[PDB]
């Protein structure tokens, strides 16, 4: 049915948050551990099977 | 029919009013300020060009 | 901050200015004098 | 081998297991001061110069 | 107080000073450099 997708442009943004550049870097210092890190989970972190 | 027209692109607010709080954090730090905070911006003070 | 010491904003965090006494009423019978409002609260934030 | 670095445990096979000698790893604090200095930025910032270090 | 010769257009009055601007390139490391701007008597703070 005569229809198509362009691109001319893309771009990837941030919104960074602006703060006194000390702690900046000692509160990421603290969350450079091998027991202080990062983990997420997701409702639907249920697998699916058909 | 395929004419090769343009779409113009706009808001709609009306109600509300815009907040621009005077510290460096734009969230809400009330009546006591950050930037304005200081002794050196308080008593001995600048003007306001706009 | 002593020009807030009139306007117990800067003077006392949010509770202890006044007679600390009549704390009693309202953490007790305070359904009916529900006061926290005519002491209005200070502002709080770090630097 | 079942003495020897086993430690022996008090029912032979236990259901909740508590934390001395089942080699616990504590990695010492990493210390450092600051990459910036707090002190030296306050003063300049607020009376004139603007920076980027 | 300006008084000028009448202008035929909307022109602008370029109007300057003699008002100093320095920076300093501060440097205490190889590999990251300290800009340390102020316009001088406009405070930049």
């Amino acid at each position: 049915d005569g229809a198509s997708i362009k691109f001319d442009s893309i771009c990837l943004y941030a919104t960074f948050f602006p703060m006194a550049h000390n702690t900046a870097s000692t509160l990421e210092a603290m969350l450079r551990n091998d027991t202080n890190d990062q983990s997420f989970n997701d409702y639907l972190s249920a697998a699916n099977m058909l | 029919t395929a004419v090769d027209s343009i779409t113009q692109k706009k808001f709609l607010c009306d109600r509300t009013l815009w907040r621009i709080p005077f510290s460096s954090n734009f969230m809400s730090m009330g009546a006591l300020t950050d930037l304005g905070q200081n002794l050196l911006y308080a008593n001995s003070a600048h003007a306001l060009d706009m | 901050m002593p020009q807030w010491s009139y306007m117990h904003i800067s003077g006392q965090d949010a509770s202890e200015y006044l007679s600390p006494g009549l704390v009693q009423f309202a953490r007790a019978t305070e359904t009916y004098f529900s006061l926290n409002n005519k002491f209005r609260n200070p502002t709080v934030a770090p630097t | 081998q079942a003495a020897i670095t086993t430690t022996p445990r008090n029912n032979l096979n236990p259901r909740s297991w508590p934390a001395a000698l089942v080699y616990q790893e504590s990695p010492a604090p990493t210390t450092v001061v600051l990459p910036r200095d707090a002190q030296a930025e306050v003063q300049m910032t607020n009376s004139g110069a603007q920076l980027a270090g | 107080t300006f008084e000028v010769d009448p202008m035929d257009e909307p022109t602008l009055l370029y109007v300057l000073f003699e008002v100093f601007d320095v920076v300093r390139v501060h440097r205490p490391h190889r590999g990251v450099i300290e800009t340390v701007y102020l316009r001088t008597p406009f405070s930049a703070g």
